[PDB]
C-alpha cells in the first residue's frame, strides 16, 4: 500500500500542475484568479509544491495532504447542492460574524467567571476524573460547553452546589449560576442559528 | 487575558506570576480610577454604570484586602470588565440590542415557563415529597446502603414500590435520591427538580426514582405532562415568536 | 567471585526462541524459556520440601519473564548452580544460599516452591540493601504547600511511608515539611536512629500533614541543610542525601546550594509525585547538580519501584573501591520470608566488571549485578553453646554493637510490638539488651563495655524474674 | 494482645 | 383518592392567568390551532403505536433484570410500558442504550420459557428516532405556518 | 557503635546520570 | 441523508491521515512500548495501598479507533448515535462534524420546507 500511495500522488500531483497551468492561459489570467474555485485550487496545488520542497514532520505532512482534498471536492460532485451549500456556507458563516463575537465574549465571560467561582473548590477527595472541572480556563470553557450542550450539566450543578457547601442554604446560591447559563448561552445559540435559516436559506433559496 | 492566566488553587498556593497578576490588577486600578474621575469631572447614564460599579467594588476589595493580609466573590466581579469590550466597541453593541430588543415579545413566555413550573412544583411537593429517603439500608448485619451504588428508593414491604430482595431490608435514612438534590422534598429542592426535568435532561430518571418510591400506577402521569406540556408545548412558541421576528427583520 | 567472572564472560544476544532458557520458576504448579519439574524429596533441617539438584527463582508478580533482561540475567545466573552445590557438600549444614539480583529476580539454593498476594522484591529486604550501599543520613523534605492537595497528597504520604521501610538501624533518618515555612512533622528536631519505634512515630505523624500555603524552595532547603550539620547528637558520619518530595516549581534556590555544599558532600534527590502539568525543569536542575537522581511517582504502582532506585546511586563510591568494599556484613535477627524461624543473613555485593582487563568499560560498570546472601539460623549458634552443664539459672547471651540481642533467653521467634493494635518478616526482630531483661545500673556499664570488644568478669548482685512474669528473686 | 477497636 | 380532591387547589392559579392580554391571547391562538394539526398527529399516535405492537412481539420476552437498561421500569411486555419506552427514545433520553439492550443473547424471561432478543433492535430504534424526530418537526412547522399571521402583525 | 567502613565521595564517579539528564 | 454521508467520509479520511497510530496503549501506564506491555502488573482497587490486584498487561487500541477509514466512519455515526494524552484535540475534531453536519442538514431541510409554506 504505502508504495502505491506514494508512486500515484508523485504522479497524481504533477497531472493537476500542467492541467491548471494549461487553463491559465486559455481563461484570463485575472478571470481565472477570480474565481474563488480556481483559486482555491491553485492555493493547493501550491500546498502541493510546498510539500514536495519539504520532503527534498509527519503532522505536518499529513496536514498538508488533508488540505490537498480539495480535489476531492473539485469535481463538486452534486453541485446543484454541493455549490449551494459551499457557497451559502461563506454567505451564512459570513452573515452571522458578529453573533458569533457576541458568543465567545459571553463564554469567555463565564467561563472566567467559572473559574473565579469554582475553580479550586472541585476536590472533593475522589479519585474520580471530573471531565467537567473549573480548574483552568482550557477546562473552564470545557465545562461551560459541556453545560450548554447539557451533556452532563445539571450533573456540574452539583459540584458547584456540593462544593463551595452541601445541599444547603447558602450553598444553593451555586446554582442560580448553572442555570443563567443554560437558558442565556443556550437562547443566544438559538438566535444565531435561526439567522442562519430564515434569514439565509431564504434569501438563497429564493 | 489577565483573567484568564491566574490559575486558580488548591488553598493558597501561588506561583511567581500570580502574584505577579495582582501587581498589574494594580495598574489596572489606577489607570481605570484615573480615568473615572478624570471623566466624572466632566459630567458628574447606562453603561457607564459598569464601569462605576466596577471600580467601586474594585479599589474597594483591593484596599479592603489591603491590610487584611476571601476576595472571591468580591473580586469576581472583575469578570465583568470584558462587557466594557461590547460597551466601547459599537460592531457589536448594536447586535445586543437586537438581541435585546428580539426578546421584548417572548417575555409572555417567561411569564409562561415560570406558571408551569410552579404549578408543577407545587403539585409535586404535595403527593412525592418525603416518601424518597428509604433504601435498601443492609445486609441483615450492620452497616449503610448496600444497594450496589446505586442506592434507589425503595418501599417497605407495604407500598406497592420496590420491594427489596436478598437478605438486604429497606429502612429510613438514606439523605435522598442523589445527595438530596433530586428530591420534592421541600418546596425549593421541588422547583428546581422540575425545572431540570422539563429541559428533558434526566426525565426519565426522576421518574424512576418516584416509581421505585410510591408504585408505578400514578407517577407517570404527572412526568408525561410535564414534558408534554412543558417541553413540546413550550419549545414551539419561542420558535413561534423568534421566527415572526426575524421575519419582520427580513422584511 | 564466580559471579564475576561468569557474567564477564557472558555475552548479550536478544532472541531466545531459537536456544531457550531452562530454570525453575518458584511460584508454580512458554516459548522461550523451558521449566523444570523437580522430585522435592523431604529433608530435615529445612520444614519443607527441597531438591538439592537445581536452584529456584523468583520473579516478581509485576516483573516479567522474557523481557531481554530477565532472560538475559538467567543464563549468566546458571553457572552459580555448580557453586551452589559445591558449597552444600563440603558444609552440609549450610541453609539459604541467595543471589538477589538487581533486575528483580532473586536465586535460592536448594530449591523449593515459593510460600494470597506475593509481595515480595528482592531489592527491599533488608539483608539486600545493607550490603547495596553504606549507612546513610537521609532527610526528607515534604512539600505541603496548597497546589499538593488531593491525590497527590495521599501519593506523598505513601512515598514517604513506602522508603521508611529501606532504612535499617544504622541509618538516621529525619522528616521535614515546608509550606513556606519549614518545621518538622514530630517531636524530634533532630536526626534519629530510625529503629522500629522512632520510623512508627515519623510514620504516624506524615499520615496527619495537611496541604495548604505557598510553597518556598529557600526556607525548606536551609532548614534541610542546617539539620544534616548537627554533630551534636549520633549520627552515622556518612552518606548525606536529601528527598525533596514535589510536584513541580519554577525556583532553582541555587544560592542555597551555593551556600551550604561548594564542594557537594550533600546529595539530593528530587522526586515529581502525582500527575500534574507544572514546570519540571527545576526540579531535574537540583537532581544533577547536586550528585543526585530525578525520579517520577506518578501513581501508586510507581511508588514501590521508585523508592529502592535511590540505592544504586548511593553504590557508585562502593564500587570504585575495588576489593576494599568486599567485606561480609550480617544483618539484624528476622524471620525468613521462607519461613525457617529466626535468621541473620550474611552478605557480599558482586560488581560488574565486563571490560575489566580492557580497563576502559566505566559504562555500566559503576553499578551493582545484585547482592550475595547466606543465612544462619539462630539453632545454629545454640547448638554451639552448651547449656545443660550449667545450672538452670545460667545462660550465654550475645549482642549487636547497637544493643540488640544476638541470641537470648526472652528472644522469641516472634515481630516485636510498636504499640496498641487497632482495627478500623518484613521488619527485623530487634529486641535490646536493656529489655530482653530487667535493667539495672551495673548491667548499663557491662552492656557498654560489650559493645567496646572488651574481656571483663563482675560478679554482684541483681534482681532477676521467675519464668512466669510474676515474681522476682534476689 | 487480644486487638483493640477504632 | 383523598389526594386527588386536594391538589386542586394548587390548580386555582391557573385563572391568574386568564388575565394578561399579552398570554391569555398566545395561549389561546396556538390552542386554536392545536387541532389544525391532525394530519400531524394521527400520524404520529399512528408510529407509537405500530411500532409499539411490533415491539412488544418481537423485543418483548428479553428477562428483565435491574443491571441492565431492560429493567421492570422501561421493559417492554405490556402495550403502556413500551408505549412509555418508546416515549423515552423519542424525548431522546439515552435512547441507545435500550437499543444495546435489545440485541441477540439477552436470556429470555422465566415467565417466558439466550434465545431472545432478535438484533432488528438497531433497525428499528433508529428507524424510530428518525421517523420520530421528522414528524415532530413537521408538527411544529405547521404549527407555526398555520398561525404565522398573529406570530408576526404590525400591532 | 556505628560501623568502621565508609564508602562516599569518590572522585571517579560518573556524575552524569540523573533521571531528566536525558529526558 | 446522503450530504451528511460523504461528509463523514471525507471528515474521517481526514482523521486516518492525522491520527492514525496515536491512540494504541497499555493497561499498565508505565509501559511506553508493545513490546513492554508483557505480563502482569498491579493494581489498587480505588487507589487503596493495601487492595493490590494482579491485573493482565495489555496493548490496546482505544475507542474511536481512526485505524481505518471505515473505523472512524463508524465513529462519526456514533457521535451523533484517553484523558488528554491527544484527546483534548480529538475532541475539537468530534465537535465539528456537528457543526458541519447541522449547518447543512438544517439548511436543506428547513429552506427546502417553506415550499410548504408557498
Ligand atoms: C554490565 O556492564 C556491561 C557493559 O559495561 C553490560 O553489557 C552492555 O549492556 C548493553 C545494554 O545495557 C548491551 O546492549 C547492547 O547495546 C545496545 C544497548 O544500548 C543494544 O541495542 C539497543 O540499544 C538501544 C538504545 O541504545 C535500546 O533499544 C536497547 O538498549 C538495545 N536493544 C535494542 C536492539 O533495541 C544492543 O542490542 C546491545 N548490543 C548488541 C549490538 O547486541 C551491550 O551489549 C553491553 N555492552 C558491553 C560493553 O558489553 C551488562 O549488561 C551489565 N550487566 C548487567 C547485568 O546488566
Ligand atoms: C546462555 O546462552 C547459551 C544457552 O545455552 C549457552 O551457550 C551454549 O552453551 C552450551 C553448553 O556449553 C554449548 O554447547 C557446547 O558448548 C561447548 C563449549 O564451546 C562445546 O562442547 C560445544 O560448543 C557444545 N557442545 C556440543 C554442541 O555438543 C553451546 O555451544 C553454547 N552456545 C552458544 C551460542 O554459546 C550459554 O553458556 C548460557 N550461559 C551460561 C552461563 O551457561
Ligand atoms: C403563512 O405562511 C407564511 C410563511 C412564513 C415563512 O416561514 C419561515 C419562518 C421560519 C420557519 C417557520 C421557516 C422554515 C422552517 C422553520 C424551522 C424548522 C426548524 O426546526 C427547528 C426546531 C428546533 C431546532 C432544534 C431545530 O430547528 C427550529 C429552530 C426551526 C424552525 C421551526 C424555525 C422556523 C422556521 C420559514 C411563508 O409562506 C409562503
Ligand atoms: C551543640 O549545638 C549547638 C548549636 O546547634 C552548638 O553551638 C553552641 O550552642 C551552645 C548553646 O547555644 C553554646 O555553647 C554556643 O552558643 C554554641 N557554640 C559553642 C562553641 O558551644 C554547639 O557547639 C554544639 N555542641 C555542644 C557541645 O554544645
Ligand atoms: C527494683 O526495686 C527496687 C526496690 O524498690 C528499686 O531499687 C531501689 O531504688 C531506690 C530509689 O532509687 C533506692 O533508694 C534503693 O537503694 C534501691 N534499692 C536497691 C538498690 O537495693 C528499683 O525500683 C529497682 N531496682 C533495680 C531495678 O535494681
Ligand atoms: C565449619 O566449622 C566447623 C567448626 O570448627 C568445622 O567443622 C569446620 O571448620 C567447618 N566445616 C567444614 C569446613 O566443612
Ligand atoms: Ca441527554
Ligand atoms: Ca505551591
Amino acid at each position: 500500500l504505502t508504495e502505491v500511495q506514494d508512486t500515484a500522488n508523485k504522479a497524481l500531483l504533477a497531472l493537476f500542475t500542467a492541467e491548471m497551468l494549461l487553463k491559465m492561459y486559455s481563461l484570463g489570467l485575472q478571470a481565472y484568479f477570480v474565481s474563488l474555485f480556481n483559486r482555491f485550487d491553485c492555493f493547493v496545488v501550491c500546498g502541493g509544491i510546498l510539500e514536495t520542497i519539504l520532503v527534498e514532520s509527519p503532522l505536518g505532512i499529513s496536514v498538508l495532504r488533508c488540505v490537498r482534498l480539495l480535489r476531492i471536492f473539485k469535481i463538486t460532485r452534486y453541485w446543484n447542492s454541493l455549490s449551494n451549500l459551499v457557497a451559502s456556507l461563506l454567505n451564512s458563516v459570513r452573515s452571522i460574524a458578529s453573533l458569533l463575537l457576541l458568543l465567545f465574549l459571553f463564554i469567555i465571560i463565564f467561563s472566567l467567571l467559572g473559574m473565579q467561582l469554582f475553580g479550586g473548590k472541585f476536590n472533593f477527595d475522589e479519585m474520580q476524573t471530573r471531565r467537567s472541572t473549573f480548574d483552568n480556563f482550557p477546562q473552564s470553557l470545557l465545562t461551560v460547553f459541556q453545560i450548554l450542550t447539557g451533556e452532563d450539566w445539571n450533573s456540574v450543578m452539583y459540584d458547584g452546589i456540593m462544593a463551595y457547601g452541601g445541599p444547603s442554604f447558602p450553598g444553593m446560591l451555586v446554582c442560580i449560576y448553572f442555570i443563567i447559563l443554560f437558558i442565556c448561552g443556550n437562547y443566544i445559540l438559538l438566535n444565531v442559528f435561526l439567522a442562519i435559516a430564515v434569514d439565509n436559506l431564504a434569501d438563497a433559496e429564493s | 487575558v489577565a483573567l484568564a492566566i491566574y490559575i486558580p488553587f488548591p488553598e493558597d498556593d501561588s506561583n511567581a506570576t500570580n502574584s505577579n497578576l495582582e501587581r498589574v490588577e494594580y495598574l489596572f486600578l489606577i489607570i481605570f480610577t484615573v480615568e473615572a474621575f478624570l471623566k466624572v469631572i466632566a459630567y458628574g447614564n447606562g453603561w457607564n454604570l459598569l464601569d462605576f460599579i466596577i471600580v467601586v467594588v474594585g479599589l474597594f476589595s483591593a484596599i479592603l484586602e489591603q491590610a487584611t493580609k476571601d476576595v472571591k466573590a468580591l473580586r469576581a466581579f472583575r469578570v465583568l470588565r470584558p462587557l466594557r469590550l461590547v460597551s466601547g466597541v459599537p460592531s457589536l453593541q448594536v447586535v445586543l440590542n437586537s438581541i435585546i430588543k428580539a426578546m421584548v415579545p417572548l417575555l409572555h413566555i417567561a411569564l409562561l415557563v415560570l406558571f408551569v413550573i410552579i404549578i408543577y412544583a407545587i403539585i409535586g411537593l404535595e403527593l412525592f415529597m418525603g416518601k424518597m429517603h428509604k433504601t435498601c439500608y443492609n445486609q441483615e448485619g450492620i452497616a449503610d446502603v448496600p444497594a450496589e451504588d446505586d442506592p434507589s428508593p425503595c418501599a417497605l414491604e407495604t407500598g406497592h414500590g420496590r420491594q427489596c430482595q436478598n437478605g438486604t431490608v429497606c429502612k429510613p435514612g438514606w439523605d435522598g435520591p442523589k445527595h438530596g438534590i433530586t428530591n420534592f422534598d421541600n418546596f425549593a429542592f421541588a422547583m428546581l427538580t422540575v425545572f431540570q426535568c422539563i429541559t428533558m435532561e434526566g426525565w426519565t430518571d426522576v421518574l424512576y426514582w418516584v416509581n421505585d418510591a410510591v408504585g408505578r400506577d400514578w407517577p407517570w402521569i404527572y412526568f408525561v405532562t410535564l414534558i408534554i406540556i412543558g417541553s413540546f408545548f413550550v419549545l414551539n412558541l419561542v420558535l413561534g415568536v423568534l421566527s415572526g421576528e426575524f421575519s419582520k427583520e427580513r422584511e | 567471585l564466580e559471579a564475576e567472572k561468569v557474567q564477564a564472560a557472558h555475552q548479550w544476544r536478544e532472541d531466545f526462541a531459537s536456544n531457550e532458557v531452562v530454570y525453575y520458576n518458584a511460584k508454580d504448579d512458554e516459548p522461550g524459556s523451558q521449566r523444570i519439574k523437580p522430585v522435592f524429596i523431604e529433608d530435615a533441617n529445612f520444614g519443607r520440601q527441597i531438591s538439592y539438584q537445581h536452584a529456584a527463582v523468583h520473579i516478581p508478580t509485576d516483573i516479567y519473564e522474557g523481557s531481554t533482561i530477565v532472560l538475559n540475567e538467567l543464563n549468566w545466573t546458571s553457572a552459580l548452580d555448580e557453586v551452589f552445590k559445591k558449597n552444600r557438600e563440603e558444609d552440609p549444614s549450610l541453609l539459604w544460599q541467595v543471589f538477589g539480583s538487581a533486575t528483580g529476580l532473586a536465586r535460592y539454593y536448594p530449591a523449593s516452591p515459593w510460600v494470597k498476594i506475593d509481595l515480595y522484591d528482592v531489592r527491599r529486604r533488608p539483608w539486600y540493601i545493607q550490603g547495596a550501599a553504606s549507612p546513610k543520613d537521609m532527610l526528607i523534605l515534604v512539600d505541603v504547600s496548597g497546589s499538593v492537595s488531593g491525590l497527590t497528597l495521599k501519593l506523598i504520604r505513601t512515598s514517604v511511608s513506602e522508603m521508611l521501610e529501606t532504612l535499617s538501624d544504622d541509618d538516621f533518618v529525619n522528616v521535614a515539611s515546608f509550606n513556606s515555612n519549614a518545621q518538622d512533622v514530630s517531636c524530634f528536631q533532630h536526626l534519629v536512629q530510625a529503629n522500629v519505634r522512632n520510623k512508627k512515630v515519623l510514620k504516624d505523624a506524615v499520615n496527619n500533614i495537611t496541604a495548604k500555603g505557598i510553597t518556598d524552595y529557600k526556607k525548606g532547603f536551609s532548614f534541610a541543610f542546617e539539620q544534616l550539620l548537627n554533630y551534636n547528637v549520633s549520627r552515622a558520619n556518612c552518606n548525606k542525601i536529601i528527598m525533596l518530595f514535589t510536584d513541580g516549581g519554577e525556583e532553582r534556590a541555587q544560592e542555597i546550594f551555593n551556600k551550604y555544599n561548594k564542594d557537594k558532600k550533600v546529595r539530593v534527590f528530587t522526586f515529581s509525585v502525582g500527575q500534574h502539568n507544572y514546570d519540571r525543569g527545576p526540579i531535574q536542575w537540583m537532581a544533577c547538580e547536586n550528585k543526585g537522581y530525578y525520579y517520577e511517582i506518578p501513581s501508586i504502582g510507581a511508588i514501590r519501584i521508585n523508592t529502592q532506585e535511590y540505592l544504586d546511586v548511593l553504590g557508585r563510591p562502593m564500587v570504585l573501591a575495588g576489593d576494599k568494599a568486599k567485606q561480609v556484613q550480617w544483618t539484624n535477627v528476622y524471620l525468613d520470608a521462607l519461613e525457617l524461624g529466626l535468621v541473620i543473613t550474611g552478605t557480599l555485593p558482586v560488581f560488574n566488571i565486563t571490560g575489566q582487563f580492557e580497563n576502559k568499560t566505566n559504562l555500566k560498570n559503576q553499578l551493582i549485578l545484585g547482592v550475595m546472601g547466606v543465612d544462619v539460623s539462630l539453632e545454629d549458634i545454640k547448638r554451639l553453646t552448651p547449656r545443660f552443664t550449667l545450672c538452670p539459672n545460667g545462660y550465654y547471651f550475645a549482642i549487636d554493637p547497637n544493643g540488640y540481642v544476638l541470641l537470648h533467653p526472652n528472644l522469641q521467634p516472634k515481630p516485636i510490638g510498636v504499640g496498641i493494635p487497632t482495627i478500623n518478616s518484613q521488619e527485623p526482630v530487634t529486641l535490646d539488651f536493656l529489655d530482653a531483661e530487667l535493667e539495672n545500673d551495673i548491667k548499663v556499664e557491662i552492656r557498654n563495655k560489650m559493645i567496646d570488644g572488651e574481656s571483663g568478669e563482675k560478679t554482684f548482685r541483681t534482681l532477676v524474674k521467675s519464668q512466669d512474669e510474676r515474681y522476682i528473686d534476689k | 494482645c487480644e486487638p483493640g477497636a477504632a | 383518592s383523598i389526594t386527588f380532591f386536594r391538589l386542586f387547589r394548587v390548580m386555582r392559579l391557573v385563572k391568574l392567568l386568564s388575565r394578561g392580554e399579552g398570554i391569555r391571547t398566545l395561549l389561546w391562538t396556538f390552542i386554536k390551532s392545536f387541532q389544525a394539526l391532525p394530519y400531524v398527529a394521527l400520524l404520529i399516535v399512528m408510529l407509537f403505536f405500530i411500532y409499539a405492537v411490533i415491539g412488544m412481539q418481537v423485543f418483548g420476552k428479553i428477562a428483565l433484570n435491574d443491571t441492565t437498561e431492560i429493567n421492570r421500569n422501561n421493559n417492554f411486555q405490556t402495550f403502556p410500558q413500551a408505549v412509555l419506552l418508546l416515549f423515552r427514545c423519542a424525548t431522546g433520553e439515552a435512547w441507545q442504550d435500550i437499543m444495546l439492550a435489545c440485541m441477540p443473547g439477552k436470556k429470555c424471561a422465566p415467565e417466558s420459557e439466550t434465545p431472545c432478543g432478535s438484533s432488528f433492535a438497531v433497525f428499528y430504534f433508529i428507524s424510530f428516532y428518525m421517523l420520530c424526530a421528522f414528524l415532530i418537526i413537521n408538527l411544529f412547522v405547521a404549527v407555526i405556518m398555520d398561525n404565522f399571521d398573529y406570530l408576526t402583525r404590525d400591532w | 557503635k556505628g560501623p568502621d567502613v565508609c564508602f562516599d565521595n569518590n572522585v571517579l564517579e560518573d556524575y552524569t546520570d540523573c533521571g531528566g539528564v536525558s529526558g | 441523508v446522503i450530504v451528511t454521508t460523504l461528509l463523514q467520509f471525507m471528515f474521517a479520511c481526514i482523521g486516518v491521515q492525522l491520527f492514525k497510530g496515536k491512540l494504541y496503549t497499555c493497561s499498565d501506564s508505565s509501559k511506553q512500548t508493545e513490546a513492554e506491555c508483557k505480563g502482569n502488573y498491579i493494581t489498587y482497587k480505588d487507589g487503596e495501598v493495601d487492595h493490590p490486584i494482579i491485573q493482565p498487561r495489555s496493548w490496546e487500541n482505544s475507542k474511536f479507533d481512526f485505524d481505518n477509514v471505515l473505523a472512524a466512519m463508524m465513529a462519526l455515526f456514533t457521535v451523533s448515535t484517553p484523558i488528554y494524552n491527544y484527546r483534548v484535540e480529538i475532541s475539537i475534531f468530534f465537535i465539528i462534524y456537528i457543526i458541519i453536519i447541522a449547518f447543512f442538514m438544517m439548511n436543506i431541510f428547513v429552506g427546502f420546507v417553506i415550499v410548504t409554506f408557498q
